[PDB]
RNA sequence: GCCUGGCGGCCGUAGCGCGGUGGUCCCACCUGACCCCAUGCCGAACUCAGAAGUGAAACGCCGUAGCGCCGAUGGUAGUGUGGGGUCUCCCCAUGCGAGAGUAGGGAACUGCCAGGC
RNA sequence: UCCUCCUAAAGAGUAACGGAGGAGCACGAAGGUUGGCUAAUCCUGGUCGGACAUCAGGAGGUUAGUGCAAUGGCAUAAGCCAGCUUGACUGCGAGCGUGACGGCGCGAGCAGGUGCGAAAGCAGGUCAUAGUGAUCCGGUGGUUCUGAAUGGAAGGGCCAUCGCUCAACGGAUAAAAGGUACUCCGGGGAUAACAGGCUGAUACCGCCCAAGAGUUCAUAUCGACGGCGGUGUUUGGCACCU
RNA sequence: GGUUCUCCCCGAAAGCUAUUUAGGUAGCGCCUCGUGAAUUCAUCUCCGGGGGUAGAGCACUGUUUCGGCAAGGGGGUCAUCCCGACUUACCAACCCGAUGCAAACUGCGAAUACCGGAGAAUGUUAUCACGGGAGACACACGGCGGGUGCUAACGUCCGUCGUGAAGAGGGAAACAACCCAGACCGCCAGCUAAGGUCCCAAAGUCAUGGUUAAGUGGGAAACGAUGUGGGAAGGCCCAGACAGCCAGGAUGUUGGCUUAGAAGCAGCCAUCAUUUAAAGAAAGCGUAAUAGCUCACUGGUCGAGUCGGCCUGCGCGGAAGAUGUAACGGGGCUAAACCAUGCACCGAAGCUGCGGCAGCGACGCUUAUGCGUUGUUGGGUAGGGGAGCGUUCUGUAAGCCUG
RNA sequence: UUUUGUAUAAUGGGUCAGCGACUUAUAUUCUGUAGCAAGGUUAACCGAAUAGGGGAGCCGAAGGGAAACCGAGUCUUAACU
């Protein structure tokens, strides 16, 4: 019915793709509403707000299919 | 196995660019230019997809 | 080998239906409750002290190929690139290829430690 | 002007008065953290209770709850409570993500001072995505910055304190509204009208077909319903060449 | 809008974001010259990773058909004695058995794409930063992926592939964008593409096979006809078919049921037995009904395929319009129609051979620098950049030439 | 000539001739080129007006900070981090 409004800002998709990591911060991919579809295991950390993939120390990033039901895994592990 | 000699026949001019970059990969020039092709899969694999303009002879 | 407990891994081959089965061992009911502890009230919960009662509920294992679940080969849906046409479809060349079902698979497998035979 | 989803294409962007809804704040608590707990709904059954005020049990469900859009989160609870509590912390910051910038989110690291807890660990705000007004500036308190002859000082700066729906929102100036078929200027079928094209829903007609009319009988003659065309050709659509 | 003589090197856009913004301009995308340091990239195969479009689906949401059961609500009714009962066209929960729809749903989910490894193959001077210039931000079109429109427009709105924009040549009558191919410049030279070879107009009326029967080919729909070849069965079929011609059309039979009557003659039971040269309780027209018949069904005859559908192709009728044949370019037409394969010929600015030119590299021969062999870029507007030839001035120029 | 695009029934042209268009003025800087170089350069004017003087003035070699103030450091700062 017009006009409509819709709205223009963000697109809040994917960035971190394959074998990844970070020489000073490791932050993967910055999406809005993830917390139940993939899970972060090891060093890095999330779930506030943040909607990052955090990491509190060293290592790379593999990602995993494997775990309970639903469950899958952006798993990291030191070299 | 034995070596492939490769021929260009119709030209790529009116194909789609991924196509082109496989006569380019393939070293193709002026519609034929005397090249044998390596005995691999993955040479096979390349002329499969161009098989309607590239002429194969063993 | 066999039996179990914890952390678990893998997470349906790990499910369902129905049956079988264990108390040396572990496990739950069980048997009691000062003290530390707890209750808008309470040994109900949380928590402690233990062995008279039991293998039920609970916990764990297993037979059973009936269904779930996994699913070859063949074909199908769709489709990348190309040639045409009878044109949002069909025909051809050349590749990819589900979803469902079938046959087959399948009533798991396992890392670390510990107790038991 | 701000926020979200779909159309939107097994990255993003991505048009249509395409499809549909929200914001221009509020909570000192609904923040922080440690401990305990978790629905709906139906049925059964019982006083003070007029028809119904009780909660216990089964049947059963993450089909209850959350500041609100839609999207997605949430029981490890962000839901409901019990205590303690004010981290709704300060000045800062390697670096990453992001838009062309304004602007902004995430965050290792340092000191200082708080709070929960046995400790680990968490706390620089709420379940996240909307809650504003720059630049210019008037007024005011501070100021061991400065005010150009020297010393004070109007004044300028720095630091506190506040405000323009300027909302035409990214804001053209302590100060600005309407009308022209009386005009008029630059540009144009880029743009309408009288005509050329395209299309034929509309228009008039036929054929397939037939509820019925035609005292019988559907189809001589005529036709409601549904279907498929004949035409260029009008009423419109449309904005190419003018 | 007027904006200048000559050879070259690289090579855009009509997109993003903002603006009293939709005619301009400014940060990002796209073009380019210099400077310093330098390989730039993809296609193929497999492995791994984030992935929900295409397809599939009904579990959950919303919607839904069909069948059945159906709480409670909304509507109606009769009882108030029968355990209150009938009804559900409406609104809606439960449930048994099935089926359609979905951008806004998911007891499933590709092709392709994208990112990076492990690996092979090929060839472009590239990539990056800094220092200088831009041009554009009103384009148009064919196809594909989707909405929109009347499953209309040379209509509309995007995405997206390639072309016109800035692309010449061969083909499509004439044609931008469609088809063949991307043009450094030549050859009284070869070889092909799309297209084409009776004549207009260069080349097969070619070889061989397939199909229609007509001016089909050469405008055209739904619709309609024993127009008809092919495919698989069925029936009749060669001691004897379909059609034709001639010759045969009853006996049981006055059948039974319903009804308005009905000798076959609108319904129902059935649809056999018998004789022969030979036959339906009935086929059709017809009558008050028989009949009249014309037939069904056999015989003889002739004679070998044929009847109704199913399936798959090609044709016919379906078919009125305006300046003049006027819907294959026009003529011709029995293939001299369409179609397939083969080898020819004609076919481009493509490919090859040979000959010229510019830039930069390479191999060999040869030598007061020449000759062979060659890799390879050469269509360019906006715009960026390099270099030539003329014109004129000052000096040389009171030198030097000359009436 | 206009335009994405015109043989165009889109504007234009009778023809021959004399004509008709990107500069120098100033500041700064980029590039080129050169002299000098932690320095470079002069203006007006003087003067032997294309010499020589004239360095007034300007550009440059040190930064941090509103600024006071500090300086191979400095602002933020309790700070070292």
């Amino acid at each position: 019915g017009g006009s409509t409004r819709n709205g223009r800002d963000s697109e809040a998709k994917r960035l971190g793709v394959k074998r990844f990591g970070g020489e000073s911060v490791l932050a993967g991919s910055i999406i809005v509403r993830q917390r139940g579809t993939k899970f972060h295991a090891g060093a890095n950390v999330g779930c506030g707000r943040d909607h990052t993939l955090f990491a509190k120390a060293d290592g790379k990033v593999k990602f995993e299919v494997k775990g309970p039901k639903n469950r899958k895994f952006i798993s990291i592990e030191a070299e | 196995a034995k070596t492939i000699k490769i021929t260009q026949t119709r030209s790529a001019i009116g194909r789609l660019p991924k196509h082109k970059a496989t006569l380019l990969g393939l070293g193709l020039r002026r519609i034929g230019h005397t090249v044998e092709r390596e005995d691999t899969p993955a040479i096979r694999g390349m002329i499969n997809a161009v098989s309607f303009m590239v002429k194969v002879e063993e």
